[PDB]
């Protein structure tokens, strides 16, 4: 789903959804 | 980085399935 918007914990958290199942990581950020 | 890239324009969930490369 587009046409929102992210940053900080919205960003990590969208990130979170679209590579929540699949995926299996994160990016290990710093 | 990133945030830059969803952050300033609104990215396609397909555009994060890459933010995990």
């Amino acid at each position: 789903f587009v046409n929102q918007h992210l940053c900080g914990s919205d960003l990590v958290e969208a990130l979170y959804l679209v590579c929540g199942e699949r995926g299996g990581f994160y990016t290990k950020p710093t | 980085g990133i945030v830059e890239q969803c952050c300033t324009s609104i990215c396609s969930l397909y555009q994060l399935e890459n933010y995990c490369n």
